[PDB]
This record gives C-alpha cells, sequence and structure tokens, in this order.
C-alpha cells in the first residue's frame, strides 16, 4: 500500500541470497544393469549457521517411490560408516 | 476489551499539507495510508425483547460495528494510477463522489466491536471509553455470509460509511489519525466531513484495573495536547454524542 | 427465607474439583484430601479399607459442619510408598469386594426364585 | 585485574584437580586446562572428547558439541553435586551408546518407546530396549539388556512376550536358555541383518514351544549345534541342506499324547517334529 | 485433503478408555500432549419467532487448535479466534481492531445476555492423543454437570484414500470390547466449500446430539 513499507521490503529482500541459510544437494546415479538404477541424494545444510547436517536418501532400484533408506547424520564419522555400509551392500547386490 | 483514552479535533484542508510536515518534524515517522469500511447493525425491531429487565435495567440494547479493510484498487479511478500510492492522493479526495458505490458494497456482503457511553463525572481530562472486541476469521455452510450471520444473531443492517486517512505512530503506543468520512447509500455518496479532516489522538489500555498505567497514558495524552498549542485545539468531545444505544439516536461524525 | 437449594448436595458447581490433595506439613508422607459433595457413606468405607494396609500408618476423616456436604481425609504411609497409591489400592479392593457381593446376591436370589 | 585472573585460574584448577581425583576425566598432557572424557563413538572406536572451562562464568563446554552433547553440557552446567556430576557422565555414556545402537537399528527395525517394566530383567547399569517388526507375531518382542560397566559393556539378546493390561506392562514370558551374550565392539551391520533373518525362525520356534506348553507338551530344540553333533537320526537330517527353513523339535511321547501310558511300549519315548517353511 | 470422523459411545464405563488404549497397544507408535474441548448450547429468549427459525446455537471450543471457537446454527458455521497471534495484520494496521480481543463466549454471555442464555455445558479434559501408522486417535472422558456422560473418539488422517477402512477397523476394535451402541459421523457441512475445523465442529454436533 504505502510506498515506504514496500520500499523497505524490497530493499531488505534484495539481501536474501546473502542472509539466507546456505544449502547444497548432490545427486549420485550409479550405473547398474537390469534397469535397476539406485539413486543417492545427499543434501547438506547448516540450520544454525555452524553445525553440519547431512540428510541421505538412498533409493534402491525397485520402485521410483520406494525409498530404501532415508536418514540424517550430524557426525561425519557415522556418515563415513554408513557410506561404507552402503557401498558394501551395493557390492553384495552386484554379487547376487 | 480495552479502555481507550482519546482526544479529538478537526482541521480545514487548507492547512492539511503544512500539518503533515509538522507531524513528521515531531514524531520522526512519515504518514502511512490506510482505509476501512464499517457497517452498523441494530437489533431487529420485529422481535420483541421482553427480556430487557424494565424494573431493574440490567441491560439496554446496543449497536454492533463490523469493520473490514478494502483494497485501494476499488478506490482509485482511471485517472489516478499514474500517481504513486502515498499521502498526496488525499488532496484529490475533496469531492462527494467516490469510486466505491452502493452496488459493490452490497456485493461484499472482519472485526466485531461493541462500546459503551464514556465514564461520567466532570473530573475526567480525556475521553475514556470501554470497548469489547472479537474477530471473525472465516465461515461455511449453505448461507455463509455476513448478512446471514448477523440475521442469525438477531441483528439487521442500519447504515455504513467509508473512512480514508493517514496514521502516525508515536512513542508510548500513541496513535494519531487524520480521517475523511464518506457516507454511502443507494441514493449516492455524501462526504460528511466536507472540506476538512477529522483528527483523533488515542491510546489503548488492556486492563482497566491498572491505574498507574492509566495515569501514565493520561500524562502522555495531555503532554501531546500541550505540544500542539496554538496550531490545533484538541478537546474532549461531548459525552452525550458518543452514546450508541438504540433507544436514543445520534452519531458523532 | 434462607433455605439453600437441595441439589447443592449432589451437583458440583462450575469450577469445582471433586478431589483436592494437599501435602501435610507436620508429618512426613502425609496428605490431606478434601472431597466435595460427599458424606460419611464414603469416608467411613474408605478409612475402614485403608486401615487394612500394613504399610498405612494413619488414616482419619472428619465432617466439620453438618450444613455443608464435604469432608476431609488424612493419610500417612511408610517410606517409599505413595498415599495416592494407597488410595488407589483401597478403591480397587472395595470395587472387587462389591462385585463379589453382587454376584453372590444374584446367585442366591435366583436360587430362591427357583425354590419360590 | 591480575588478582581476579589469578583467582579465576586457581578456582578452575581446583575444580579440575577434584575431577581428576575422582578419576572421571583423564589428564590432557598437551593442555592443562582441557579435560579428556572417553566416549565410544562406534562399537569399536573409543575416543576422547575435549571439555573446556569458561574463564569468565565457568560453564563446561565442548569443542564441537552435538545437540545431545550440548543438552548434556547444559545439564552439567546447573549440576550441584560431585555424585550428581558422576551420575550425569555415566548416563551420558550410557545413552550415547543407546542412541548410537538405536540409530544403527533404525537405519536398517521398529523400537518401542512406550514400554516400561516395573522390575529390570535379570542378566553396572542395565537398560532394556524392546524392538520388533510389523510382520512379527503379536506381542513377541526382541529384548536387549545393555549392561554398562566402568570400562566394558555387553548386550544380552533374548526373545520375550509382553502384554499390557489395565495400564500395566506384564512380562508374560521370557526365554533364558538362549540368551545371546555379545560384546559391544563385535556388533556390526552384517551381524544385525543376519540376526534379523534368523530371529523370525527363532521366534517361530519360541511361539510353537509356548503353544506346546499351553498344551502341556514337553519339547526340546534341535539347534544348529545339536544337528551338527549328529546325535539325531540321520534320515531326519537328510534334506536339511543348511536351510533355515527347516526346524526340528524333539517331543516326548508321553507329553504329546497328554499322559497316554499305554502307547509307551509301542513307540519310542522321543518323536521328531520337522517343520519346513 | 485431510479427513476426520467422530464416534461417541453413550453406555461406556469409566475404564473403557483404558481398555481401548491397551487393545490398540500393538499398533501404537507414539503419544503426544493432552487436549481439551468445550461444548456449550445457547438458547433464544425471544418468543416472537417464526416456525422455520431454529432456537439453539451450539458453541464448540477447541483448545489444541489454537484456542478457536465455532458457532453452529442451522447448518451454518462461524469461526472466531481470540489469540493476538491469529489476527490478520491488515486489521491490526488499519485500526479495525484494538489488538487484544475477547472470546465470543464472553460476548454472548455478557452483552447479548437478553437474547441468548446458556442452557448446558459439556466439557472434556486431559484427553490422550496417540500416533498410529498414518493415523492420529484422540480419546477423552466427557463430564456434564451431573457427572460422567460417555466416551468420545476423534480420528484424523491426511490421506483420504483408505479412511473408511480405518473407521471400520476402529469400529471392530470397539466391537471386541463389546461396546455395541456407538454413534459415528464423518459428514461434511458443505460439499463444495471445505473448511477443516468447521467440518470437525459439525461432526461433533452430529455425534453429540440426543
Amino acid at each position: 500500500d504505502d510506498e515506504n513499507i514496500t520500499k523497505l521490503n524490497k530493499e531488505i529482500r534484495a539481501f536474501d541470497k546473502l542472509l539466507n541459510i546456505p544449502r547444497r544437494e548432490l545427486k549420485i546415479n550409479l550405473p547398474l544393469t537390469e534397469h535397476k538404477s539406485p539413486n543417492l541424494s545427499l543434501m547438506l545444510e547448516s540450520p544454525n549457521y555452524c553445525n553440519a547436517l547431512i540428510h541421505i536418501k538412498f533409493s534402491a532400484g525397485t520402485e521410483a517411490n520406494a525409498v530404501s533408506f532415508d536418514t540424517t547424520f550430524s557426525d561425519f564419522k557415522e556418515v563415513e560408516d554408513f557410506l561404507h555400509f552402503i557401498v558394501a551392500e551395493y557390492i553384495q547386490q552386484k554379487k547376487v | 476489551m480495552v479502555q481507550q483514552l482519546s482526544l479529538f479535533g478537526s482541521i480545514g484542508d487548507d492547512g492539511y499539507d503544512l500539518l503533515i510536515s509538522t507531524l513528521t518534524t515531531i514524531s520522526g515517522n512519515p504518514p502511512l495510508l490506510y482505509n476501512s469500511l464499517c457497517t452498523v447493525w441494530k437489533p431487529n425491531p420485529s422481535y420483541d425483547v421482553e427480556n430487557v429487565n424494565s424494573r431493574n435495567q440490567l441491560v439496554e440494547p446496543n449497536r454492533i460495528k463490523l469493520s473490514k479493510e478494502v483494497p485501494f484498487s476499488y478506490l482509485i479511478d482511471e485517472t489516478m494510477m499514474d500517481k504513486p500510492l502515498n499521502f498526496r492522493i488525499l488532496k484529490s479526495f475533496t469531492n462527494d463522489k467516490i469510486p466505491l458505490n452502493y452496488a459493490m458494497t452490497r456485493n461484499i456482503l472482519w472485526s466485531l466491536q461493541i462500546s459503551d457511553i464514556p465514564a461520567a463525572g466532570n473530573n475526567r481530562s480525556v475521553s475514556m471509553q470501554t470497548i469489547a472486541e472479537t474477530i471473525i476469521l472465516s465461515s461455511a455452510g449453505k448461507n455463509s455470509s455476513v448478512s446471514s450471520l448477523m440475521n442469525g444473531l438477531g441483528y439487521v443492517f442500519e447504515f455504513q460509511y467509508l473512512t480514508i486517512g493517514v496514521k502516525f505512530f508515536m512513542k508510548h503506543g500513541l496513535i494519531l489519525e487524520l480521517q475523511k468520512i464518506w457516507q454511502i447509500e443507494e441514493a449516492g455518496n455524501s462526504q460528511i466531513t466536507s472540506g476538512g479532516f477529522l483528527l483523533k489522538a488515542y491510546i489503548n489500555v488492556s486492563r482497566g484495573t491498572d491505574i498507574d498505567r492509566i495515569n501514565y497514558t493520561e500524562t502522555a495524552l495531555m503532554n501531546l495536547k500541550k505540544e500542539l498549542q496554538g496550531y490545533i485545539e484538541l478537546s474532549v468531545p461531548d459525552r452525550q454524542s458518543m452514546d450508541s444505544r438504540v433507544a436514543h439516536g445520534n452519531i458523532l461524525i | 427465607m434462607n433455605a439453600p437449594d437441595r441439589f447443592e448436595l449432589f451437583l458440583l458447581g462450575e469450577g469445582e474439583s471433586k478431589l483436592k490433595i494437599d501435602p501435610d506439613t507436620k508429618a512426613p508422607n502425609a496428605v490431606v484430601i478434601t472431597f466435595e459433595k460427599e458424606d460419611h457413606t464414603l469416608g467411613n468405607l474408605i478409612r475402614a479399607e485403608l486401615l487394612n494396609d500394613r504399610k498405612v500408618l494413619f488414616a482419619a476423616y472428619k465432617v466439620e459442619h453438618p450444613f455443608f456436604a464435604r469432608f476431609k481425609l488424612r493419610i500417612q504411609t511408610t517410606e517409599g510408598y505413595d498415599p495416592k497409591d494407597a488410595l488407589k489400592n483401597a478403591c480397587n479392593s472395595i470395587i472387587n469386594k462389591l462385585g463379589a457381593l453382587k454376584t453372590n446376591f444374584e446367585t442366591e436370589w435366583n436360587l430362591q426364585t427357583l425354590a419360590a | 585485574e591480575g588478582i581476579l585472573d589469578e583467582i579465576m585460574f586457581n578456582h578452575a584448577r581446583i575444580i579440575r584437580s577434584e575431577l581428576l581425583a575422582r578419576d572421571i576425566f583423564q589428564e590432557d598432557e598437551e593442555n592443562s586446562d582441557v579435560l579428556l572424557f572417553q566416549l565410544p563413538t562406534t562399537c569399536v572406536s573409543m575416543a576422547p572428547i575435549q571439555l573446556k572451562i569458561d574463564l569468565l562464568s565457568g560453564q563446561f563446554y565442548f569443542r564441537n558439541p552435538t545437540p545431545l552433547l550440548s543438552n548434556y553440557a547444559s545439564k552439567i552446567n546447573r549440576a550441584e553435586g560431585p555424585e550428581e556430576l558422576a551420575r550425569i557422565l555415566q548416563q551420558l555414556k550410557l545413552d550415547k551408546i543407546i542412541h548410537v545402537l538405536t540409530t544403527m537399528f533404525e537405519n536398517t527395525w521398529s523400537c518401542s518407546r512406550i514400554i516400561k517394566i516395573d522390575k529390570p530383567i535379570r542378566t553396572l547399569l542395565q537398560r532394556d530396549l524392546f524392538i520388533r517388526l510389523p510382520h512379527w507375531p503379536l506381542n513377541w518382542y526382541l529384548i536387549l539388556s545393555i549392561i554398562s560397566s566402568k570400562t566394558s559393556c555387553v548386550v544380552e539378546k533374548r526373545i520375550g512376550k509382553i502384554v499390557s493390561q489395565r495400564g500395566k506392562w506384564n512380562l508374560k514370558y521370557l526365554d533364558n536358555s538362549n540368551v545371546m551374550t555379545v560384546k559391544l565392539e563385535s556388533i556390526t551391520y552384517q551381524k544385525i541383518m543376519i540376526l534379523q533373518r534368523t530371529i523370525l525362525n527363532r521366534i517361530i520356534n519360541h511361539m510353537l514351544i509356548d503353544s506346546l506348553n499351553q498344551l502341556e507338551i514337553r519339547n526340546k530344540i534341535c539347534s544348529s549345534e545339536m544337528i551338527n553333533e549328529q546325535k539325531l537320526p540321520q534320515y531326519i537330517i537328510q534334506g536339511s541342506n543348511t536351510n533355515d527353513n527347516i526346524s526340528i523339535i524333539t517331543l516326548e511321547l508321553e507329553s504329546f499324547l497328554e499322559g497316554s501310558k499305554a502307547l509307551n511300549s509301542i513307540l519310542e519315548s522321543s518323536m521328531f517334529l520337522r517343520i519346513d517353511y | 485433503m485431510g479427513k476426520s470422523a467422530v464416534i461417541f459411545v453413550e453406555r461406556a464405563t469409566p475404564a473403557t478408555l483404558t481398555e481401548l488404549k491397551d487393545a490398540l497397544s500393538n499398533s501404537i507408535l507414539s503419544v503426544r500432549d493432552p487436549w481439551s474441548i468445550d461444548f456449550r448450547t445457547y438458547r433464544c429468549s425471544i418468543k416472537n419467532l417464526p416456525a422455520d427459525v431454529s432456537k439453539l446455537m451450539y458453541s464448540i471450543t477447541f483448545h489444541h487448535h489454537g484456542r478457536q471457537t465455532v458457532l453452529i446454527k442451522d447448518n451454518s458455521a462461524m469461526v472466531t479466534t481470540a489469540a493476538a497471534a491469529d489476527i490478520p495484520p491488515a486489521l491490526v494496521f488499519n485500526g479495525s481492531s484494538t489488538g487484544v480481543p475477547e472470546s465470543i463466549d464472553t460476548i454472548l454471555s455478557s452483552k447479548l445476555s437478553n437474547i441468548w442464555m446458556q442452557r448446558q455445558l459439556i466439557k472434556g479434559d486431559a484427553g490422550e492423543t496417540l500416533i498410529l501408522d498414518g493415523l492420529t486417535v484422540r480419546l477423552v472422558n466427557l463430564f456434564s454437570s451431573t457427572g460422567f456422560k460417555g466416551l468420545l473418539i476423534e480420528l484424523q488422517a491426511d490421506e483420504a484414500g483408505e479412511f473408511e477402512t480405518k473407521i471400520a477397523g476402529i469400529e471392530g476394535h470397539l466391537a471386541e470390547i463389546r461396546a455395541k451402541e456407538y454413534k459415528t459421523s464423518s459428514d461434511s457441512l458443505g460439499p463444495d466449500t471445505s473448511n477443516e475445523i468447521c467440518d470437525l465442529a459439525y461432526q461433533y454436533v452430529r455425534a453429540l446430539e440426543l
């Protein structure tokens, strides 16, 4: 309505790309045969601007919506452990 | 429910622009545009309310106010989109005609509000009034409409009017309003506040029992009035003019 | 006339709690429990049942004035045991006893009707 | 200012020395104002965490605290007694391990956060966790008793049956002959999934045994060791090519017949029930 | 679009709530904070009324849905709030509202007391809410002025595909506990206009009527 409030809203919104929380997403597609291609989507966020939160969504090659696993992690050590477990599970699946 | 402490006044439009400069010099804040639309409803005369305890006068019938905000796209004609939306547009609102007509308001059909006559006695320096308020958020059903709702309660439409003006926010919760009022009927639209602006400075108190706060509020209002001495005279209106009971009919405008 | 309405004997007023529990400041593990709209019929039964628990030390009730329907109960139990738990056990035991009594009376009445 | 700083440092050193005397935090050689707390991040990992003392207000803080770590640091801050502090750290280790293993189960398992048993299950802090799967037979739960000591931790895995009646949890049945006592470090994902596969067969054997007890029929399990010992008849072992879908149970002839002693002289006292899925 | 249903049991016992809580314990995933609800009826005090005009007005107050009141009359609904955080900012800004409103029950029972008068009041406090697989179940004991009245069950789901199956399952669960006289309702006030809380209040009214 009034010019001043809209002007201030515009000027403040102009800085969203700097003030807003950073985010990142990484999609990994693994080449598998038998039309069974699992997906690995890892999104990294910093909700409190300092802590790292890693959300992992691993979809096995069974259905487009049957998410095999969907977990969250705050410790990189557990991230590496679960990554190693997922790699071992994929190797076993490729061996069967 | 609040205790509203208020002071009133009026000004001629000639000084309007010079008044707006001075306010900006005191508050430090600019004006903000606003508008509103109020509809007054009264108890249905077809229904005989024998429940009014005539031998004791436990209660008397009163009038209900329903208010709503209306977008400026209904108030700006084809000649006015070029100008930006700010306080200067009020300078063109001097004619009794207005884009919003009876049919549009009929098509519209919120905040529900009831009040009482101010406190008696001649030792009161500011108009103290008691207000009971509630809010209507939404509705549903086969006849979801404000008119049907108020007829369900037992009330009928009486009249309506449109306010357009500017607002100033000062310290301590003091609000100062400059208004122009347009009464609306099927016969047409008439500006009651012809060739002038109605000025109203007020504060709200949440609890009537707290008296330190009320004393502080009165101190702030009288200090504000004593600041504007020589420019505009702010006065306590007539106690019998702000009475909105059905038995006796008059309307401060 | 100043005679109060009779229905105030069995209908709680609005904003009234049927029980009110208050710790007693003199003896450890003691509570005073106010019951509303009740008379000796319940207090005597509850106190007589609370006197059978070997972990209950003190159990006493009173009706201060015969105008008002309300009474006070006072309980004191051994360490490591809650008076509210004692009240719950007493109520459970009373309910079981009344159920057994009802079943016995029904059996006897039906037998008499067969013999009637 | 120097006197105030000296008093601050002396008070912090006195508190730190008291904590070291209690032998809860080990000594940090690199930093004299940093306390090392030993915590297992995983089953086999055993790592130190650095806790530091604020020189201004004096609240303990971690270097990179997790939300649970921050919560328990705040709990430490308003703690009042040295025994309270020791109990807080013991509970920190215990529920950190519990959270780690619960996350391990959930990343593969439905735990229950509602069940509270009046008496801890007989096997030093003991914690009972009750897990199951949606497709399991009703009221059967995999029960894990975590026993945590000052230096070592063990897990007792059993199968039990619990019911809820009139607001109370009743331990309907517990099995003790097949308690799996497992060290904390050895548990891994592959062991978890192998246990998941075998536990349905073990639960099927348990619910059949309980049903035989409700029938008052004595029985004994032909476990993997029993089959490998070749004490059973060989023609029963035939066709069991190391398959978990074949279960053999030895039943008493008298018990199966509910006390019919006239048939004891005809058939052997032991019969064999071989159930193939 | 979420769906909801309400089942009221009149011949219930004091311990029936615990019986239904335990009979569903296998599927219970979690438990959340308790809730409360109020149910008033207001009567018209004027005698010069037409035959086709109803006389009652049902007010239902939801405590967990952010302190909201709903007024019902002749299949017509009205939703009022009383919290300062539910106020649309336009009304605060323009001056249409003083900022600290009152509940509509105070307005009905203070200022309009010569048109409407209270007739009854049914309350429910300290209910329990349970999260099952894709479902939320709330249980509470109803207390009138005289005493215990009955049992109230309200079910809410987000996916409307299999709502009927869940209702049938809960009805069967009540069936094994031998509660055979229960009145259920999942009706909708308006086929075209869908407001969740208005429909919930209408279902409450349809369940609680005598």
